[PDB]
């Protein structure tokens, strides 16, 4: 059976906590973020051509 | 005469500038939050990308009201700019009653979204304009309602007064679920895309939207965090300076702008910031996020907060 | 403790369900009940007609308006004793008259609304209360919104209050653009004389007055009243007449007033003779409350009315109510229902009512006499104590045009008699069901008011006597 | 599935549920219902206890209530 | 009473104050050094400008045309007081209202040549600031010590006056 | 002639400038809605009028010490019980026809 | 690391407002005279402030300082009229 | 200078204009377009007046809520409209042109106080006299009139507030009442 | 009080007049309202006080309320009806 509210390990206030302050939000606002301070992946076309094999046609 | 047609000439020079180097901003770090390089330059011919595909988007097709609206929110989104503040006592033009004004404006904004669903019109277009005016308004009352319980602290429509009475503390340090609220209330007035659905001549909407989404940055400033204020630097001027010179009134002008425009800076990457991390509302979480669950805590903080300036003694005066 | 009810009950009727819309009136009407016998001792504060100015000049609390603010309270019992009860336990009795969720809402929200203008002093309390009373009634109106007729009703009294709304504030401010104050006190005789006032105070009085029906501009209510369901109707009737009339009549600013004996005279005429060729019971008793309304422009013309205003209005209240309720019985006995929200329509339809029971004719014989002025009936010394302060006071012209407006409404109240004892040839000779107790109950005791207050008349003068002088 | 217990069918187990499941209603009227109720219980506490108030501001020119005994001086 | 209009329009009157009323010494100062100098202009003319008032109030309606005996000799006291401070502290008055000047006049931003102004006038002209109304076990807002409210720039000159009054031991 | 009117009366200007560069330089060439649309206009102005019945309070908070603090919560809290009956009454929530009403089959 | 091609618009977009900010008060204290703005005028202060530009002479808010008025300083005092207002 | 004189007057005949323009228009949404004009031709006699805190008001509240509500009863509902055609309006202008010498000159009346009938509507005209403005220094801390409202509202006239309590009360009910049809 | 007996006089003839459309009688009775405060608050300015203000600061909220109230009943009348007709209700 699903746990109803009162069979729940965290109390109402630690729940609330994530609740309003949006903690999950701020998570993924991070991966972003951390996405933003490494090298891309961009390549030139006019003067780089991508990665080929012999066997290309 | 001469004296101030100068001064509102650097002004409207300056905020026209920044407005248009906004829209290369955005492109620019939403390449880097996703690894690509984006434009491929933002100099002072960084300009002409912004201003090439401004240009370019006037040769498009379009198929008497079809005239006002574009215009009538341009120039909404641009007589704003008076009122804030850019250091101690420097308005374009000073007012008494500045965040009336402010609040009346944003008041105005709402019109161009209701006359833009008649243009072209179907049955559900209009529709879709009529969800889009909605959401603006539902939001605009909880700015309207914070701002208030800013001035709560003030007791002055005054703007200036608010960031010398700021002296002491910034309003956005107790106050802190309000900068959050507002914050999230503030991509709600503009139509950023956690909370765009309603989205997904042109040109006066487009230099519009960024045009509000800098100046209700600016309504953040002044308000919730130090508006041109960043410390207080009264000993190492007695160690520069020796009197009153135009040098010493530029380097504090200066350093007054430059922590005003800090503010607006981190404010504005943010909302670049918060674009790309999240997918966008169903309009009844818009509606619902809003009024059911918002909105009763504010009439909770609002309740809360005269009964704490009663507690002691703590009324402030005029 | 209006609003001790209104605030609790809102958040009370907020969670409840359809099912308990009943029950919830029902409750209200104990409330109301315990309110005016637990609480009725404040008539000692006057004794000498003291009259107390409460809320900082903004509110008036004497005694004239102590007795409103009674009887608004005693006839909403008998209105809320209507929608709170069960007239028989059928199917079509529980289709029709159903009472909608927010109607108890709207009920007292309209008796805040009417009492802070018979308690009212200033012009803002005056302007905010008939903004609430007007609100009140464009929505006790349109609550029964799957209507044709009601939802017409309501957009046409919307439009007309709207305007004279905007007449009464327009007369507001100009007696404040002529003089400082808005109370109605600064002028304290003195000002009359000497300041041309007449014009303002006129159209203060028409304002009001045009929103009640006087007879230039009868004949929207008159639509109204017969557009709405039949028990709206009888809400919307009663309240604002009495709430607005005991304010003009209290504080009297239109004395010798030629315009309003003009449209006194023309209210007498138009209503009486506008009666007499009409099919609908709902009109015919529309304009008989026309031409009751009509006794009251004059003594609004008087000064000092205020035993003749009070024993009429309390009369009228009385056998109004009494009347409505007798046509809400005899719907079970006619052959013929239309119209689910208004059942009879006709007064053709209530024919040899005195064939299927006699007492509820008795009852009606004993309301008609009433209204046409039958001297051992309390109706009767209404209309004397009229005509005592109309003659009082040099209005004899009035007393003839009087005299003929009575008389020629007496032909269209006889009528509902002349229809209701005839021969039908279908005859009940058991009916299975029988009416609620409480709600029979409380006609027989409007009836037994109607034909012995007569008796108690003597103690009501002497009464009077020390709490008004 | 989490149904309504009432409030009148344990009222201290109904706050602990609404806490839980609907905080949206109750950490906000819980924010506001602690202003009024604290204004009632924590304001006599502090005029005892921390700093009593404060004088008032005036808000004309003071007029005393004297009755003009004769100045001399700044004649001519 | 009331603020200006639509469109007004400024006139002055070229005429002449005509027979019985003497001519007066009129104050010449502007916002600032009046705004320095009104805590001793109001402890010195503290009866005459209660005298004055009081006149006006008795005279109701009279009014501006009782009175000018009076009005008279608060204008001269308030010059009498601000003459004596010119002639006594002119340098540290000066450094108090050229503070002053700025900080929209402010007081807030100016407690620094203030209190070197307080220390000459009450030396020389024996004149003191007080508060009236300040019930006791309330600090006067002019004494304490770390505020909170404290002003953007503090100003060059006072800064080196107060310095150099420290050094002095004056202060 | 202050410096803040040549800022209203010159973005007129700049707005038909950059209109009448549009116009040389272009281009050219009922259903039934839900209730809850409606309402949440509706019943929009009386929470944003409200507000300015709000705004003489907040100005004028010093003066009225005590007592118009009082006025204004017993104001706020009659607009409460109006805000918890349509919160009460699910008033802007819209609603739709996805359940099977999750009726047990029965047999015979 | 750092990228310096993502922070370049914001590095002129804060410098555009910083060259403003700085212009404008320069413009201010040279409009004035070298003395800083009013930002909150009471109407007891503008009052004040026409009475100083009464007293200098002509010039906004020189902050002159005497003894005594001078002589014309009692008879340049004006009064304000005003249209019908209607 | 004395350019800057008529501006009150100016005005007057923008708002007669105005109005001529909302009740002669084409398109229901015309008219609101001309009826926003209106409220904002007003505002600006409201500054000009010497009330600059009601002018921003009249923004916040009437090209404020009751435009964006009125702009979005006409988007979502169609309403049929003919146009001001000769042969249906021009039986109406005989009695127009009655009302309106009647009732502006009776409109003019009633600010006089003398009894003879022609001296009352001659003091409507008769007035071109310049108030002298004189400075008391009396008032010390800027109570503008924003703060008197919230005084008066608050303190003296504080049953006005809570009635009106009672009035938005019934402005946020009323909807609900009709517009839900519950179950 | 010319601007506000103009406005008044004028949106009651253009409420009186009509007979195209409903939403010509809701403006004209607005600006009726408008009218009202033209000539209050010019009698506020003249006679130096706010209590004319305060009526209008009043019968703003009540105009307010007043349009509120009376666009639902238009949605009430328009919910059982198809299409407003043109000559009225
Ligand atoms: C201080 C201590 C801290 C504060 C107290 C902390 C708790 C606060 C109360 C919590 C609110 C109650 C609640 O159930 O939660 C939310 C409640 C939800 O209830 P629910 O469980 O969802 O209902 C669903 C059920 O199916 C529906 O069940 P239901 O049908 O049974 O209805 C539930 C009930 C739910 O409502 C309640 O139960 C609350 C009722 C409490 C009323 C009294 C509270 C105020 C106490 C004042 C104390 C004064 C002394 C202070 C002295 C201090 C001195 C220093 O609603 C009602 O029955 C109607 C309300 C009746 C109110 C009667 C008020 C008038 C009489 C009382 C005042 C008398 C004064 C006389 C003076 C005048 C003389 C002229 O939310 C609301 O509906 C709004 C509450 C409105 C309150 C009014
Ligand atoms: C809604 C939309 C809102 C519209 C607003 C625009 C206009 C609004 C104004 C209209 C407002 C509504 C008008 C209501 C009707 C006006 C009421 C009215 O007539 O009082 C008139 C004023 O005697 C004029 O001097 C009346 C003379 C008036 C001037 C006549 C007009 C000039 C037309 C030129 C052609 C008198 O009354 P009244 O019977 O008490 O007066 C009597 C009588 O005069 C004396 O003989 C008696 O001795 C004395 O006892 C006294 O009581
Ligand atoms: C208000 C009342 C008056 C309105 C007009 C005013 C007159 C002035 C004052 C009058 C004073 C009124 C006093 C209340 C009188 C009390 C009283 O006689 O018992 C009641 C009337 O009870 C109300 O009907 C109660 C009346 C209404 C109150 C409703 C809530 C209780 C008499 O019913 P009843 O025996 O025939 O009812 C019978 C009886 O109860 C059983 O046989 C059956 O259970 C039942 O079905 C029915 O057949
Ligand atoms: C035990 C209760 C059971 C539940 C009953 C619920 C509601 C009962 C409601 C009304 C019953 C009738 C009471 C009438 C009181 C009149 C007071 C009065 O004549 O008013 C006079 C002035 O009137 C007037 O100007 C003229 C009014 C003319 C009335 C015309 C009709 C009267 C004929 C019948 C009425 C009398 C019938 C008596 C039946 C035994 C003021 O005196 P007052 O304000 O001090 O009287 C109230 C004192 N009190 C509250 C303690 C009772
Ligand atoms: C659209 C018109 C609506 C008018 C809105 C009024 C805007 C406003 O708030 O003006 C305020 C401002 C001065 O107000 P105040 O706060 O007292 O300034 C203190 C100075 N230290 O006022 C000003 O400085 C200038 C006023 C600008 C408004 C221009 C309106 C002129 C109307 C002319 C009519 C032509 C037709
Ligand atoms: C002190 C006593 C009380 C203690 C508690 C503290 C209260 C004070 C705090 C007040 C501040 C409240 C902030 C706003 C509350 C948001 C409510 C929320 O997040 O959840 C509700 C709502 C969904 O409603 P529901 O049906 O209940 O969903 C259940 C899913 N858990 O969720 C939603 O519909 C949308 C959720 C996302 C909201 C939009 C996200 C905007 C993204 C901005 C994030 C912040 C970005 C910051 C950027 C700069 C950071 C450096
Ligand atoms: C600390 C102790 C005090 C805490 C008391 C908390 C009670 C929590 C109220 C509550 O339970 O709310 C949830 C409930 C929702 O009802 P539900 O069963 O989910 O079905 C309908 C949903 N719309 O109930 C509801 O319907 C919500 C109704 C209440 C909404 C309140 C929000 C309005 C803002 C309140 C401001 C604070 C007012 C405080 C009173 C001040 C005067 C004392």
């Amino acid at each position: 059976r699903p746990a109803t509210w009162e069979e729940s390990e965290e109390g109402a206030l630690s729940k609330a906590t994530k609740y309003f302050l949006l903690a999950e939000m701020f998570r993924g606002l991070y991966v972003v973020l951390e996405q933003f301070f490494r090298a891309p992946y961009t390549i030139y076309y006019p003067f780089e051509k991508g990665p080929v094999s012999p066997r290309f046609r | 005469m001469i004296i101030n047609i100068v001064e509102i000439l650097i002004f409207l020079v300056c905020v026209l500038f920044s407005v248009a180097y906004l829209t290369v901003a955005e492109r620019k770090t939403l390449a880097y939050m996703q690894r690509r390089l984006g434009p491929n330059f933002v100099g002072y011919y960084g300009l002409l990308q912004a201003f090439a595909d401004a240009v370019k988007l006037l040769l498009k097709e379009i198929v008497i009201i079809l005239v006002i609206s574009p215009l009538i929110t341009l120039i909404t989104a641009l007589i704003g700019w008076v009122v804030i503040p850019l250091g101690p006592g420097i308005t374009l033009g000073e007012l008494n009653l500045g965040i009336l004004f402010s609040l009346a404006i944003g008041s105005l904004g709402v019109f161009g979204s209701l006359l833009s669903g008649w243009s072209s019109n179907s049955k559900y277009s209009l529709l879709g304009s009529i969800r889009s005016t909605a959401q603006l308004i539902s939001y605009e009352l909880i700015l309207t309602s914070i701002f208030i319980i800013i001035i709560m602290f003030v007791s002055s429509l005054n703007i200036t007064t608010i960031i010398e009475t700021q002296r002491v503390v910034w309003y956005c340090i107790p106050l802190l679920p309000l900068l959050l609220i507002f914050f999230i209330a503030s991509v709600a007035e503009t139509a950023r895309p956690p909370f765009d659905l309603t989205e997904s001549p042109f040109v006066f909407f487009f230099l519009a939207e960024y045009s509000n989404i800098i100046l209700i940055s600016a309504f953040n400033g002044y308000l919730l965090l130090g508006g041109y204020l960043s410390f207080n630097y009264s000993y190492l001027f007695n160690i520069l300076f020796n009197d009153y010179s135009y040098v010493s009134f530029l380097f504090e002008g200066l350093i007054n702008s430059s922590a005003y425009a800090i503010k607006l800076v981190f404010l504005m990457f943010s909302f670049i910031w918060v674009r790309a991390a999240f997918p966008r509302f169903t309009y009844d979480n818009l509606i619902n996020f809003c009024w059911i669950i918002l909105l009763p805590l504010l009439f909770g903080i609002f309740l809360i907060i005269p009964s704490t300036l009663y507690i002691f003694d703590s009324f402030p005066t005029l | 403790m209006l609003i001790l009810a209104i605030i609790s009950l809102i958040t009370f009727v907020s969670m409840s369900k359809l099912s308990d819309n009943r029950a919830i009136i029902r409750l209200i009407n104990i409330y109301l009940i315990l309110v005016l016998v637990l609480d009725s001792f404040l008539y000692l504060l006057f004794l000498n007609n003291q009259t107390y100015t409460v809320m900082g000049e903004l509110l008036i609390f004497n005694s004239f308006t102590f007795y409103i603010d009674m009887l608004i309270y005693f006839i909403m019992i008998v209105i809320s004793s209507l929608y709170g009860y069960n007239l028989y336990n059928n199917n079509l009795y529980k289709t029709l008259f159903e009472p909608k969720k927010e109607l108890i809402i709207l009920f007292l929200i309209n008796i805040l609304g009417a009492l802070l203008i018979v308690h009212s002093n200033d012009f803002i309390t005056l302007f905010v209360a008939i903004e609430l009373q007007s609100y009140s009634i464009y929505l006790i109106t349109a609550i029964y919104n799957s209507s044709y007729k009601a939802s017409k009703a309501s957009m046409l009294y919307f439009f007309m209050g709207g305007i004279l709304s905007i007449l009464i504030a327009y007369s507001i401010n100009t007696y404040y653009s002529v003089l400082n104050s808005y109370t109605l006190h600064s002028l304290d005789s003195l000002i009359i004389n000497t300041l041309d006032l007449n014009l303002i105070l006129i159209a203060l009085s028409l304002g009001l007055l045009f929103k009640i029906g006087i007879a230039p501009l009868h004949k929207w209510l008159i639509s109204i009243y017969e557009n709405t369901p039949i028990l709206i109707t009888i809400y919307i009737s009663l309240i604002p007449k009495i709430s607005i009339l005991s304010y003009l009549v209290l504080s009297n600013i239109s004395i010798n007033s030629l315009v309003i004996s003009i449209l006194a005279i023309l209210t007498l005429l138009v209503g009486s003779v506008g009666g007499l060729l009409q099919i609908k019971i709902k009109r015919l008793l529309a304009f008989s409350g026309l031409t009751n309304a009509g006794y009251m422009m004059l003594l609004l013309l008087l000064n000092n009315n205020e035993f003749s205003y009070l024993y009429y209005i309390t009369q009228y209240s009385i056998s109004h109510l009494a009347i409505f309720m007798i046509i809400i019985f005899s719907i079970y006995y006619i052959n013929y229902i239309n119209n689910q929200y208004n059942p009879i329509i006709y007064v053709n339809q209530l024919k040899g009512l005195i064939h299927d029971n006699a007492y509820l004719v008795l009852s009606m014989a004993i309301v008609v006499f009433s209204f046409i002025g039958i001297p051992p009936l309390l109706g009767f010394f209404g209309k004397l104590n009229i005509l005592m302060s109309i003659l009082n006071n040099g209005y004899y012209f009035i007393s003839i045009v009087l005299i003929v407006a009575s008389l020629i409404s007496a032909l269209y109240y006889l009528y509902l008699l002349n229809v209701s004892i005839q021969d039908k040839n279908n005859i009940l000779i058991n009916s299975n069901e029988t009416v609620s107790s409480v709600l029979s109950y409380i006609l027989s005791s409007l009836i037994i008011l109607i034909t012995f207050g007569f008796i108690y008349n003597s103690l009501i003068i002497d009464i009077f006597n020390v709490y008004f002088n | 599935i989490n149904a309504n217990p009432g409030f009148w069918n344990g009222p201290f187990r109904y706050l602990r549920w609404s806490a839980h499941n609907r905080p949206h209603l109750f950490f906000a009227f819980a924010i506001g219902i602690a202003g009024p109720v604290a204004a009632l219980t924590l304001t006599p506490l502090r005029r005892k206890y921390l700093y009593p108030d404060h004088s008032p501001l005036p808000q004309s020119y003071p007029l005393p209530q004297r009755a003009r005994e004769g100045l001399t001086g700044f004649d001519d | 009473p009331r603020e200006a209009a639509a469109h007004w329009v400024p006139f002055e009157d070229k005429a002449n104050m005509p027979d019985n009323v003497p001519d007066v010494v009129e104050v010449g100062a502007t916002s600032a050094p009046l705004l320095s100098a009104s805590y001793f202009i109001g402890a010195k003319c503290k009866p005459y400008n209660d005298d004055f008032m009081l006149c006006r109030e008795e005279s109701q309606g009279s009014g501006a045309i009782d009175c000018l005996k009076e009005g008279r000799r608060v204008t001269r006291c308030a010059v009498s007081v601000i003459e004596d401070i010119n002639k006594s502290c002119l340098d540290e008055f000066r450094l108090h209202w050229q503070c002053l000047e700025q900080n929209n006049h402010q007081l807030s931003g100016c407690r620094k040549a203030e209190a070197l102004l307080n220390k000459c006038v009450f030396t020389k002209l024996n004149l003191e600031k007080k508060i009236p109304g300040l019930r006791p076990d309330e600090e006067p807002v002019f004494l304490k010590k770390d505020p909170w409210i404290k002003p953007a720039v503090d100003d060059f000159k006072s800064v080196r006056a107060y310095a150099e009054a420290k050094k002095n031991g004056t202060l | 002639m202050n410096t803040f009117i040549i800022f209203i009366i010159l973005i007129p200007i700049v707005g038909f400038a950059l209109l009448a560069v549009n116009i040389l330089l272009a281009v050219y060439k009922r259903l039934a809605f839900n209730a809850a649309f409606i309402l949440v206009a509706i019943l929009f102005l009386p929470f944003d009028l409200e507000i300015s019945t709000l705004l003489p309070y907040v100005m004028s908070i010093y003066l009225v010490s005590n007592y118009g603090f009082t006025i204004v919560l017993l104001f706020l809290l009659i607009l409460i019980i109006g805000f918890v009956y349509e919160i009460n009454t699910n008033a802007l929530k819209i609603n739709k026809h996805n359940k099977p009403n999750t009726d047990s089959l029965i047999y015979k | 690391a750092i990228p310096f091609e993502a922070l370049l618009p914001y590095g002129i977009i804060f410098g555009l407002l910083t060259a403003g900010g700085g212009a404008m008060q320069v413009l201010h204290v040279y409009r004035n005279g070298g003395v800083r703005d009013r930002f909150a005028i009471d109407q007891w202060d503008s009052q004040m402030m026409e009475r100083d530009l009464r007293l200098n002479g002509g010039q906004g808010r020189k902050q002159v300082d005497q003894a005594t008025a001078p002589e014309a300083f009692k008879h340049n005092h004006v009064w304000k009229s005003e249209r019908p207002l209607i | 200078m004395y350019l800057t004189y008529y501006f009150i007057e100016i005005t007057i005949f923008l708002a007669i204009l105005c109005t001529i323009f909302i009740i002669s228009a084409k398109n229901p949404m015309v008219s609101i377009l001309y009826m926003i004009a209106l409220f904002v031709i007003a505002a600006m006699y409201l500054y000009l007046i010497g009330l600059g805190i009601f002018s921003l008001l009249y923004i916040m509240i009437y090209i404020g809520a009751i435009a964006v509500l009125f702009l979005f009863i006409i988007t979502l509902l169609d309403i049929n409209s003919t146009e001001l055609s000769v042969k249906s309006n021009i039986r109406d202008l005989p009695l127009v042109l009655i009302s309106l010498i009647v009732l502006t000159i009776s409109g003019l009346m009633i600010y006089s106080n003398d009894s003879i009938l022609i001296n009352k509507l001659l003091e409507a005209f008769g007035n071109d006299y310049n108030t002298i403005i004189t400075q008391d220094w009396f008032n010390i801390e800027n109570t503008t009139l924003l703060t008197t409202i919230g005084n008066v509202l608050l303190t003296n006239n504080a049953f006005i507030l809570l009635v009106l309590a009672i009035v938005l009360l019934l402005g946020i009910i009323g909807p609900i009442s009709i517009t839900m049809k519950h179950k | 009080m010319f601007i506000g007996t103009i406005i008044l006089v004028l949106s009651f003839l253009g409420f009186v007049f009509n007979r195209r459309n409903i939403i010509l009688a809701f403006i004209c009775l607005e600006t009726m309202l408008l009218g009202i405060n033209l000539i209050l608050l010019r009698n506020s300015v003249l006679f130096d006080d706010i209590s004319g203000s305060l009526f209008a600061i009043v019968i703003i909220i009540l105009a307010g309320v007043e349009s509120a109230i009376g666009l639902s009943l238009l949605v009430s009348y328009y919910r059982l009806r198809g299409v407003i007709n043109s000559y009225g209700i």
